[PDB]
C-alpha cells in the first residue's frame, strides 16, 4: 500500500467524521495500513510503520498524531514482545487494534461522565479555544440541569473561539468572546478556568494552543483553579524546559507565528483523563510504567 | 598650592589604596577638603565656585567611580551653596509647574554643623537599635561594616540573643566581626556562604550593611549580599539594612556597568595552579547588586523609613542638576 | 464660543500636528477656551471650564483627557488663592497656561533623555502597542549608537501595534511583530519590557490598553523588570480597586469588548516621567501635594 493512498484514507476519516480526535483517524489509518501490508517479519511492519508515521507528521504536523504514531508503535512492540511466531502476532495486532480503537471511541464520554461533577451551579466558565472535550463535557453539566456562564477567547490566529462561541450558543447555554489580551480582565471574574489540552509531557505540563501559557500565568497570580482535559493517547515523551525546547515541527505550519505554547506542571491544578483524575506526576508515572 | 598638593595626595591614595579605612573617615576628609577648597580659592560668584566644586569633584570621582561617598559629600556641599544662594538671593512637582556676596561664612558654618552632625550617626544609631532586638532573637550578618557591630555590640547590654556571621569570602572578614562582638560576649557563630540558605529557615530577621544606596532603594553591597536578600525573601524575613545618612548616593544600577569592582583574581584562584590559568577566565568582583523589592526597612541617623520613601531623602539631599555632577 | 467651535477646534488641533498626544490637545483647547471667555466671574468661570471638560470627554474618552482637565481645575484654583482680582487674574492665568504649555512641550525630549540610559547594548525589548514616547525614547536610544531587539505585540482590537513597528523598522531597527496571545511565549527571549500609560492612578498603577496587564503579570512571572513611559500630567485622583472599579466610561466606546484595563503599582519597577525617574509610590506623594 502507497504513501499516497495513506494520505487520502487519513484525510476521508478527518472528513467523515469532523468530530473524530486527528490521534483517533491517525491511529484508525495506522491499523488499516497494518490490516493490508502484506509482510512477513516484525522488522518490516516497524520500519514500514515508523515510514508512515512521518508522513503523516508531514500531512499534520499536530502533537497529537506523533503522540498516537508513538503510542501504536509500544503497542507493536508489546504485542510483539511474546509472539515469536508472526501469524499468531498479526492476529492479535488486529484484535486489540480493534478493541484499543473502540475504546479510545468510548474514551472522550469516559471523560465527559467524570469531569461534569466540578462544575458548582451558577459558577463562571473559562476556556480558550475550540475543544471538543470541554465541549463535550459542558454538554454533560448541561445535562445534569446546571446554570454556569462561560467566556470564551477568540484565539487570534484562526477564530476558533468563535467556533466554540456558535457551538454552545446552539445548546442554549450562556456565553462569552472576549478579546485574547483581555484574559486578565476577565480573570478576575473566573472560578475554574478548563481547557482542553493538544498534548500533555512528561511531568504533565501541557501542549496546548499558543495562548494558554498566559491565561495559566494570570489564573496562578489570582489562585483561580485550573483543569485541563485529554485524553490517554496525548500522553508523549517529550520534555521541553521553556517555551523555547519545544521542536519547531510542532510550533509552525499548522513575522513570527507559533501555533503552540507549553504550560508548566506547577501551573496546573488536575488533569481530566480517561483514567480518571490525575495530578500532574501520574502523567509522568503512566509514562515510566508503559516503557518498562 | 599647598590644597592643591593635599588634593593630589588624596586622588593618589583613592586610586592606590584607601588609607582612611572607614567610610565616616572619606566623609571628614572630603568635607574637610572643600573647606579648605572654599577658603583658599578666590571667586566672586556663587557660578564659578559651582563649577570648581563640579570640576574637583569630578576628578575625585574619576580617581575611582568603585566608592561613592565623596561623590555624595560633594554633592550635598553644591546643594548647600545653592541652598545659601536662594536664601541670600530670593523640588521638581506638579505644584511647581502650575504655580510658575558674603556667603562664605554661612557656607563654613553650614559645613561645620554638616560635620558636626556626621560625627554622630554612629550614636545615633546604637540609641535607636534597642527597639528592633527582642530576646532569644537569631540574627544573621555579612563581612564586616562597624554600624552592624556597634548596633549589635551596644543593644545585647540589655538583651540576650544569638548572631550568625557569614564569612564574605575571598575576603573572610566576617571573621573579624565573629571575634570582635563574641569579645563582648554575645555568642555568636562563624559560617561560610555557601550554607546561608541551608540555615537562613531558623534565623528570625538579617540586619546588613551597605556601601552605597541607590534612588530607587536598590543598594550596592559586599559579594554574596543578593543571595541572602534573595533567601530573606524566599523565606519572608524582616531584612534590616544599617546605613547611615552620607551613603545615600542618587545615581541609577544601568549606569555604564561601571558598578561591581574587579579586583585580582589572586584571592579566588592562587596563582600556584600553573599552566590552567591560560585557558580559564576568573571574575573576583566586590560588590553585589540588591534591588528593593527585597528590603524591608531603612535604619538612619535620622530613624526608620522604608525603601519606597528613598527617594524623598533624594530630594532632600541632591539638586537634580548635580546627580551628573 | 459654546459647544461647536469646542469639538471643531480640539480635532483640528490633533489633525493638524498628528504627532501630538490627546490631552496636550485638550489642555491647549481649554486654554483657548478661556482666552475666549468674554465673562467676568471666577466662579461663573470654573463652571463653564468644568462644563466645557465632560463636553469635550463626550469624544475620546480616554484617561488623559480628564486628567488634563483636573490639572487645569487645580491650576485655575491655584492661581486664584494667589491673587484676588478676576480681572487682574485673567492676564496672568494666561501667562501661566503659556508658560505650562511650553512646559510640557518638552515632556517626549525629558523622558527620552532620562531614560535612553536603561537600554542596554544587545539587549530585547518588549512593547505592547503604539506610544509616541515610547518611539522617541527608542529614536533617542539609536541616536545613542545602541544594538537591540525589539518584539511588540499586535494589539488586536485595532491593529496599531503593526502601525508603531511599520514606523519603527523605518528607523531600521530589528522588530517583530507577535500576537496578543504570544506574549507569555515570547517574553523569556525579551530582556525587558517598556510600555506607556493612559494615566497614572494614585497609588502607582497605571491604565493602559487591554493586554498590558498581562504581560505585567507574566514579566512579575519572569522576574524581569517593567518601566513605564508617562508624562506628567496623566496622573488623576482615581484608585481602582480591581480591574471591574475603574470607571465603565473608560473601558468601553474607545460581546464584551472593553478597550483599557488598570495594572497595579506592585508590577511596576520605575515611572518614567518628566518630572525624573520615581519609585512608584512616589506618584500619590506629588499627587497629594497638589492639593494641600
Amino acid at each position: 500500500m502507497d504513501d499516497k493512498e495513506l494520505i487520502e484514507y487519513f484525510k476521508s476519516q478527518m472528513k467523515e467524521d469532523p468530530d473524530m480526535a486527528s490521534a483517533v483517524a491517525a491511529i484508525r489509518t495506522l491499523l488499516e495500513f497494518l490490516k493490508r501490508d502484506k509482510g512477513e517479519t516484525i522488522q518490516g511492519l516497524r520500519a514500514n510503520l515508523t515510514s508512515a508515521i512521518e508522513t503523516l507528521c508531514g500531512v499534520d504536523s499536530s502533537v497529537a498524531v506523533s503522540s498516537g504514531g508513538e503510542l501504536f508503535l509500544r503497542f507493536i512492540s508489546l504485542a510483539s514482545l511474546e509472539y515469536s511466531d508472526y501469524s499468531k502476532c498479526k492476529k492479535i495486532m488486529i484484535e486489540r487494534g480493534e478493541l484499543f480503537l473502540r475504546r479510545i471511541s468510548l474514551s472522550r464520554n469516559k471523560i465527559a461522565d467524570l469531569c461534569h461533577t466540578f462544575i458548582k451551579d451558577g459558577a463562571t466558565i473559562l476556556t480558550h479555544a475550540y475543544s471538543r472535550v470541554v465541549l463535550r463535557v459542558l454538554e454533560a453539566a448541561v445535562a445534569a440541569k446546571k446554570r454556569f456562564s462561560v467566556y470564551v477567547t477568540e484565539s487570534q490566529p484562526d477564530l476558533s473561539g468563535k467556533k466554540m462561541a456558535k457551538a454552545l450558543c446552539h445548546l442554549n447555554v450562556p456565553v462569552t468572546v472576549v478579546l485574547d489580551a483581555a484574559v486578565g480582565y476577565i480573570m478576575e471574574k473566573a472560578d475554574l478556568v478548563i481547557v482542553g489540552a493538544e498534548g500533555v509531557v512528561e511531568n504533565g505540563g501541557i501542549i496546548n494552543k499558543i495562548g494558554t501559557n498566559q491565561m495559566a500565568v494570570c489564573a496562578k497570580a489570582q489562585n483561580k483553579p485550573f483543569y485541563v482535559v485529554a485524553e490517554s493517547f496525548k500522553f508523549v515523551r517529550l520534555f521541553p524546559l521553556n517555551q523555547q525546547d519545544v521542536p519547531d515541527k510542532f510550533k509552525y505550519k499548522a513575522e513570527e507565528h507559533p501555533w503552540v505554547d507549553y504550560t508548566a506542571p506547577s501551573l496546573i491544578t488536575l488533569l481530566f483523563t480517561d483514567l480518571g483524575v490525575l495530578t500532574p506526576s501520574a502523567v509522568s508515572d503512566e509514562l515510566i510504567k508503559l516503557y518498562l | 598650592s599647598e590644597l592643591s598638593e593635599r588634593i593630589e595626595s588624596f586622588v593618589e591614595t583613592l586610586k592606590r589604596g584607601g588609607g582612611p579605612r572607614s567610610s565616616e573617615e572619606m566623609a571628614r576628609e572630603t568635607l574637610g577638603l572643600l573647606r579648605q577648597i572654599i577658603t583658599d580659592h578666590r571667586w566672586s560668584n556663587a557660578g564659578e565656585l559651582m563649577e570648581l566644586i563640579r570640576r574637583e569633584g569630578r576628578r575625585m570621582t574619576a580617581a575611582q567611580p568603585s566608592e561613592t561617598t565623596v561623590g555624595n559629600m560633594v554633592r550635598r556641599v553644591l546643594k548647600i551653596i545653592r541652598e545659601e544662594y536662594g536664601r541670600l538671593h530670593g523640588q521638581e512637582s506638579l505644584h511647581k509647574l502650575l504655580t510658575s556676596a558674603q556667603l562664605q561664612s554661612n557656607i563654613i558654618e553650614a559645613i561645620n554643623e554638616l560635620l558636626v552632625e556626621l560625627e554622630g550617626t554612629m550614636e545615633n544609631i546604637a540609641a535607636q537599635a534597642l527597639e528592633h532586638i527582642h530576646s532569644n532573637e537569631v540574627i544573621m550578618t555579612i563581612g564586616f561594616s562597624r554600624t552592624v557591630e556597634a548596633f549589635l555590640k551596644e543593644a545585647a547590654r540589655k538583651r540576650k540573643f544569638h548572631v550568625i556571621v557569614a564569612e564574605c569570602a575571598p575576603f573572610c572578614q566576617g571573621h573579624e566581626m565573629a571575634v570582635n562582638l563574641s569579645k563582648a560576649g554575645i555568642e555568636t557563630t562563624v559560617m561560610t556562604d555557601a550554607a546561608i540558605f541551608a540555615v537562613m529557615s531558623r534565623v528570625n530577621k538579617v540586619i546588613i550593611g551597605t556601601k552605597t544606596i541607590l534612588a530607587n532603594g536598590a543598594l550596592r553591597a559586599v559579594t554574596g549580599t543578593h543571595t541572602l536578600a534573595l533567601a530573606a525573601k524566599h523565606h519572608s524575613t524582616p531584612l534590616i539594612v544599617c546605613a547611615p545618612m552620607f551613603k545615600l548616593s542618587p545615581q541609577f544600577p544601568n549606569e555604564e556597568d561601571s558598578f561591581h569592582k574587579f579586583v585580582a583574581p589572586e584571592e579566588v584562584l592562587p596563582f600556584t595552579e600553573g599552566d590552567i590559568l591560560e585557558k580559564v577566565s576568573v571574575h573576583c568582583p566586590v560588590f553585589d547588586y540588591v534591588p528593593p523589592e527585597l528590603i524591608t526597612l531603612f535604619i538612619s541617623n535620622i530613624g526608620g523609613n522604608a525603601p519606597s520613601y528613598i527617594y524623598r531623602l533624594m530630594s532632600e539631599l541632591y539638586h537634580p542638576d548635580d546627580h551628573v555632577l
